[PDB]
């Protein structure tokens, strides 16, 4: 029953009657482990935005990190830095503006690179977390620029230096699967295989058209790097699900995440980070609930879990808050987080059951984005 | 009030998340900050770039394109918030698509969000 | 009102309106391609040649269709001038531009009022259809008659046979057509990127009458067209400084600017520009990525293999709706060449056919 | 019918005629006794706001974007209004850089940014009387903590920062004339500061106004045109002093509550607790029932009292949670009323007390009203 | 809670604005962003300067002195936030003061403020 | 046992026979009217003492011996840092080892050897007596076991209350005795949130039990050199004190001119001030810390000379991190630690403040 602060004040109480005597200090994070969990704050568009680093085991805030306009978080999946793209003005809101990368210490937090990005080249957009992407060593960061082109940015952290820009064709988000490669989805329906040297233009080669003009895929798929699995809902709850991992790509079966019966009762998926992928389990996990058509960017109170394999339907969770953002820690018995912006609050699940673990509020101004990392 | 029901546009209050010139705007409405509902407040740049939806106007039964050009150079005013997504398209198809900071084209560069207007730039069809 | 129409009629495919009676309006102005000159002289199709038959332009031959809801010029609400007719605007209004290539040597080179009163007394139907207009003896004063021939000519061409607004955009405006899905597209860009700001009628609500141009005056920093300065005479060192040769404009930052041209028509009346530079469609609009696109092919003009050419005025360029931060790319392109086309009327939609070949 | 209401009547009205307009940035209206400009320091964050607001319309007009708990001013002609501000290279980590920046009042664009050598700014939660301008406009004078109270001097005309000012142990500044100001001494006199362009300035003291045990509120009212200050202490004894012959007269000390009230635990209470209209000579000041030291918590009433006699005048229930309090310098004034809780800017007649309107969505923890006083 | 009621301090819960060694906090507990009763979050800053309050501490029945540092380099944490002020005087006496942003001596320069903590420093007296 | 070896100590404190030429105890510059330090003018005024040859000088200022008896043996704290022991420089690891060091040292009471001294010890049938009741039969005819015992008994005497009898104002004030002055009060408050606290006070946090003003851990200031001191002692215009990097086992460059933070019980009537004894006022040393802070110009003189302070004698390894504080002593809370200071005065010498 005890809280954190009631045991706090109970070692603290010890101590002093103890005669207890500790330097006062800045402490150190734990190690990142696969319960670490870091929620993002864009804070409504506004100038200035907070990152919060959480132990999802414990439901506690264990450190923050500043931001600028609109950053893009990345997290290493062996646990070894964070890094953010960033963007700040030398008046608050107007003059100069600065792009830069910071690749950060995870247990000082400390920032150990300041990269600046020459001529201001950030795509700035309500935050997508495959807008800015790790290759899988964790060498590089690629970031994508929209104006006056689609165009990805190639960052490499190792010597703590931008190197380049590569013009790719009417593409966008960018999901590593090599050190030298990433594949991006195009306005034709295909995705691009874009193979980038360190010098001249990259060798870029089309999949075939995977989906229609009028069915509408997210802003914000998952991607597993590791199984090198994208999973990609469309507006009514139909995934695609497309494996990298041979380095090229294969389409899958599609799935339904709803049966249609639901989709004649009004159920569609909406959020903003509405579809989560575990690894281990091979599982996919949707926010849903019964909404118009049009409004699919609402929370939603619902998540269904289904088999990535045959799309069978799992559990149906009743999430019991107004939920815009799910993920799920990458260990075996999973927690699945459940953001609402809201309320500011994170929701911690078991996974397996649905039931709420636990929860951390005042996570800012408009929280929307949940990142965790895959160390297995 | 229910965030997922069908909207139901009005010609009646700009300031209000049901205008029908709002059907897809996404930020704050520049009226609230001491713009209008297709002018910039003072001190702002006013974006060239938009994305556009078409809005249906109660009024007169005319369907008409809203290019939602935003003010820029300001933080974020936070008075008059509304999301909405009527027509949305995700950022693949990039004309219809309202995350994106759509501050092109405003004097000084300025590229951080203040607030949108919602002028009528065409009809629909 | 239709009678002075009628008469303008006449008097627009008059030969008896040139010198040497080789060329009527519709000579430079044919009806069969959009009112414009499908004759090829020394540049190609960028000028025009006149009645004495060696005699060329320094500007392009412009449509007259949708002439007629181009306001006179003035300056508009927002400070700006607007409005007028000739790429400059240096004729008020239809009325007033009308007896000028009657007049001018380079064109259909009359010698004076008087001479083209001469003519239009020669032709019994004429004499009959100014008197019943404008009342007995008006063809016997030079000025009388001239303005009365300027006014006919001017009624002709606000008739509904200029302005039919039967193109497959106003068949898709009321319901009677889709567009394809490249046209959509093409609206749509057209819609949001920095095309609307200068070939749209309003800045904001809606056109009755859309024309696809605000009617204002803009440097968007074209190069001279060499074969057709050369052709025209004007000499190695002219500059055609457009709005600021207007009589009664002084100032210096009117240099360079020239009348934003209507799209309608707009895919059958190559070449383009106000001095006929480009002759292809898609070219006009690669021209605009110059201001946008980081890669070293938007420097290029597509039509001839090298760079586009320093501007013919290098100062005054409308940069802030130019420098866009935005590039079009090829299938953006495509879709605005393919939307563009839809402004076709109706009865050139085979013309359009042959220049799509 | 309300704003938005009848702008969708215009806006419909425009339509159906076809009136076409251009998009542009607006002017705000000219700058007016009922203009009131609403300072969010969002509890400590990096980055604050300023809201200009028609006092009239309940309307805002505008917004001037800020940093670390700048100090706003507002010139009393309506001329321009300046803030001093702070900002970091990395949001609030990194070099620190201090400067003042001066605004037009009707584009609200900067017409000076003047950069502060050492980041001289003392950073503390938002005290009017900490940043403050002489009556000609020329020059603002900003507090300085560390190391030790001093003042800088800035050149508002010539657009550059002049000097810091050592002082006496002091705290706030009281402009009196082009070269003159007052500062509050820890050992309760005033000390009178008169510049030149180089030199030590000339210090001399007042007699000592209020003893050790009387704690004089951060937030005292100041007219720089009436030359009054008025100093509520913790538990609403009013100091006044006279500053317009251009030196320190001092004025019989009111009490804003009754033996009774006081008995009964009202005491002031709030963030800008006190208000002054110059031409009716007028106090007001929020009050409540609190312990002895919840002075920081909003008050439920204002009290309202002639400034030379003591006499009460009016005593409103304000229906709100209130923090800060001012009022427009004109004959028949308004009275604000803001809410740090409710971000919200409640807009009374300052006779009767009653709500006239109300501004909401004032940023995250709005706390300071200014007004100029253009009469 | 009446806002205006006596401050009633309690020893069961560091995270609660009436913890005893809250007595005069103004801003946020560090406790709440990854810090502890009297250490820092990591990246932060901590200050040696502080403003002071003797606080009773029920458990105990002893007035302590506590400092109040704050740790800075970081925008506000905006979680936990307190204001309380047993004892505090305005700011010409500042060593009881605490609107000040008390980052003096902080690494780093740094002076913006994060959260505050509440270590005992000596027995009040 | 315990009351019987502090008792021989007692009497060795006071007794000249432990000086070659038998002029000077432990008393002697440790004097008991002066919080056990010495009221004798030497060449460089009160800075120095002279040792029992009448002519050699010390080149560090004697210290109390007042609440010594607190301070831990020399060690490295929970926090990585080095604290504790006795002298100036930590030298000593603790009160028995330092004893028998100014028994010995020629420029204090000069004993050629133990030997020396054990054969002083004989020569009293008071002590025969005493030492052997305590550490056995032959103690004394042994010089290495004679010295120490008479080390430990040194010890013994100095860790009787005596010593450290915590009755002071502040003590009083602390057990509800008696209040502060408001002055006295407000230097406490001083005092405790301003950078003094993160030295001259026994704990980070929580309270001590038996509080004595100092941490115990060693820190250089940046004194500058006593130049009359520095003549006095004969060491050479080229000679550093290098605090703490004397003592033996400690190498690190980084310790070179750091030294123990002093207690400051009695500190009102103990001067000349710091190590060297160079500064002769209270309101001196405390101005000092100003030098770190203050932007203005009297800050860089020192108010006893009109003159610059003077560079560091060690001008490396400053706490600048501590000394920096960002704020200034105005004269008002110079005043208000002055008073603070002041009653950490014994009661016995309270009548020496005036
Ligand atoms: C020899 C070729 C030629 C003939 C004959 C000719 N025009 Fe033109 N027309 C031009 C050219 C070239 C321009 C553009 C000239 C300029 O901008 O200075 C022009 C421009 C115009 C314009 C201005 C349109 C606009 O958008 O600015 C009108 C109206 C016009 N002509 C009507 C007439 C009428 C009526 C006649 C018969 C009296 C006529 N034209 C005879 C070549 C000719
Ligand atoms: C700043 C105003 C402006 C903008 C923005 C603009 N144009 Fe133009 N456009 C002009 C002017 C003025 C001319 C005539 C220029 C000249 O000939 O000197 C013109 C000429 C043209 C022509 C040739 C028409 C003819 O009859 O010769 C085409 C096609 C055209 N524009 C298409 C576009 C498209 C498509 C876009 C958006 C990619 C666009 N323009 C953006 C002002 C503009
Ligand atoms: C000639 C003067 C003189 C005599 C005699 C003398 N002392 Fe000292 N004492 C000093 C000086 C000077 C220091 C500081 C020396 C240093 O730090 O190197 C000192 C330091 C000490 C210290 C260390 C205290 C501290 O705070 O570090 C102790 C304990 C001490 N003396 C005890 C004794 C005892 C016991 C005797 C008699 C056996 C004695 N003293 C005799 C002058 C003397
Ligand atoms: C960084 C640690 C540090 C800080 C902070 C500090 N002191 Fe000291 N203090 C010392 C040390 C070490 C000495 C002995 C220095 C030496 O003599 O070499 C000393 C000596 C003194 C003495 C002389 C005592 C004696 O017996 O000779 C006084 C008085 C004193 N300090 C008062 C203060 C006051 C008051 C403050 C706050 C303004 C303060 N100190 C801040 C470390 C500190
Ligand atoms: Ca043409
Ligand atoms: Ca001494
Ligand atoms: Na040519
Ligand atoms: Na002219
Ligand atoms: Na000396
Ligand atoms: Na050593």
């Amino acid at each position: 029953q005890e809280t954190q602060g009631q045991a706090a004040a109970r070692a603290a109480a010890a101590d002093l009657a103890a005669g207890q005597d500790d330097e006062p200090r800045i402490l150190e994070a734990p190690a990142p482990d696969a319960r670490r969990v870091y929620v993002n704050d864009p804070a409504h568009f506004a100038a200035v935005t907070q990152q919060f680093v959480i132990d999802g085991e414990a439901g506690r805030v264990i450190g923050m990190i500043d931001g600028g306009f609109l950053p893009n978080p990345v997290v290493a999946d062996d646990g070894s830095f964070i890094a953010h793209a960033s963007t700040v003005f030398s008046r608050i809101a107007r003059g100069e503006r600065t792009d830069y990368v910071e690749v950060f210490d995870p247990v000082t937090l400390l920032p150990t690179a300041d990269i600046e990005l020459p001529d201001a080249p950030r795509f700035l957009v309500g935050t997508y977390p495959w807008m800015t992407s790790l290759t899988p060593d964790g060498k590089t960061l690629l970031f994508y620029q929209f104006s006056p082109a689609p165009a990805v940015g190639v960052v490499d952290l190792e010597g703590k230096a931008f190197k380049r820009m590569l013009d790719v064709p009417d593409c966008y988000h960018i999901f590593p699967t090599a050190p030298d490669t990433f594949f991006m989805h195009c306005r034709d329906g295909s995705l691009a295989k874009v193979a980038f040297g360190t010098e001249g233009t990259p060798e870029i080669t089309h999949t075939e058209v995977f989906h229609p003009e009028d069915e509408f895929l997210i802003n914000h798929p998952a991607y597993s790097q590791k199984a090198g699995r994208l999973v990609w809902p469309t507006y009514t709850g139909k995934i695609h699900q497309i494996d990298l991992s041979s380095g090229d790509a294969k389409f899958l079966p599609a799935v339904e995440a709803l049966t249609e019966a639901e989709r004649a009762d009004g159920w569609r998926p909406g959020g903003w980070q509405q579809v989560a992928y575990h690894r281990a389990l091979d599982r996919i996990y949707l926010l849903v609930d019964q909404r118009d058509e049009w409004r699919h960017k609402t929370a939603s109170r619902f998540v269904v879990v289904l088999d990535a394999k045959t799309g069978e339907r799992l559990a149906k969770f009743e999430m019991g808050h107004e939920i815009d953002s799910i993920n799920v820690s990458q260990d075996e018995k999973p927690l699945l987080y459940a953001l609402s912006t809201g309320d500011k609050t994170l929701y911690i699940h078991d996974a397996e059951s649905g039931e709420e673990l636990r929860s951390v509020n005042q996570l800012g101004h408009g929280p929307q984005v949940i990142t965790t990392a895959d160390m297995g | 009030t229910d965030p997922r029901a069908k909207w139901v546009p009005q010609d009646n209050d700009i300031q209000a998340c049901d205008y029908w010139r709002h059907c897809s705007i996404d930020g704050n409405i520049c009226d609230c900050s001491g713009g209008s509902l297709t002018n910039c407040p003072p001190g702002t740049k006013l974006a060239t770039a938009s994305w556009v939806a078409s809005c249906y106007n109660p009024t007169d039964g005319q369907s008409y394109l809203i290019a939602y050009r935003d003010c820029c150079g300001y933080n974020v005013s936070g008075r008059c918030p509304c999301l909405n997504t009527e027509g949305e398209l995700p950022v693949y198809r990039p004309e219809f698509a309202n995350d994106i900071i759509w501050c092109f084209g405003a004097e000084d560069d300025a590229m951080t969000y203040h607030c949108t207007i919602s002028p009528i730039v065409g009809k629909a069809s | 009102d239709d009678a002075l129409a009628a008469l303008g009629a006449q008097l627009f495919v008059d030969p008896a309106l040139s010198r040497n009676a080789t060329q009527s309006c519709a000579t430079c102005h044919d009806p069969a391609r959009a009112f414009t000159d499908p004759r090829e002289g020394k540049a190609g199709l960028a000028v025009s040649v006149g009645d004495d038959g060696q005699s060329h332009g320094d500007r392009n031959t412009p449509t007259l269709g949708y002439a007629a809801l181009v306001p006179a010029f003035h300056r508009d609400a927002n400070g700006k001038y607007k409005g007028g007719q000739f790429w400059d605007g240096r004729a008020d209004d239809l009325k007033q531009q009308a007896g000028q290539p009657m007049l001018n040597p380079v064109e259909m080179a009359m010698p004076d009022r008087a001479a083209v009163a001469a003519r239009l007394r020669d032709d019994p139907a004429y004499r009959t259809g100014f008197e019943a207009l404008f009342g007995k003896g008006v063809l016997d004063d030079p000025e009388r008659a001239f303005d009365a021939a300027a006014e006919a000519l001017a009624a002709y061409q606000a008739t509904g046979e200029f302005s039919p607004f039967d193109s497959k955009y106003d068949r898709v405006m009321r319901g009677e057509e889709k567009f394809t899905p490249l046209e959509e597209f093409g609206y749509t860009v057209f819609i949001t990127w920095n095309c609307r700001l200068c070939h749209m009628q309003r800045k904001q609500g809606v056109a009755e009458r859309e024309t696809f141009t605000n009617f204002e005056y803009h440097n968007i920093g074209l190069p001279v067209n060499e074969t057709a300065r050369e052709a025209s005479g004007l000499g190695a060192d002219h500059v055609d400084h457009g709005l600021l040769a207007r009589p009664g404009i002084e100032d210096p930052a009117q240099s360079g600017r020239f009348k934003v041209p209507s799209l309608r028509n707009v895919a059958v009346t190559g070449p383009y520009m106000h001095n006929g530079v480009f002759t292809d469609l898609r070219t006009a609009i690669l021209f605009y990525n110059k201001y946008t696109s980081r890669r070293p092919e938007a420097k290029i003009n597509p039509e001839t293999g090298a760079p586009w050419g320093e501007p013919e005025v290098a100062r005054n360029l409308s940069l802030a709706e130019l420098q866009s931060g935005l590039m079009l790319d090829d299938g953006r392109v495509d879709a605005l060449v393919a939307f563009l086309e839809t402004l076709t009327d109706r009865r050139y939609e085979p013309l359009l056919e042959e220049s799509r070949a």
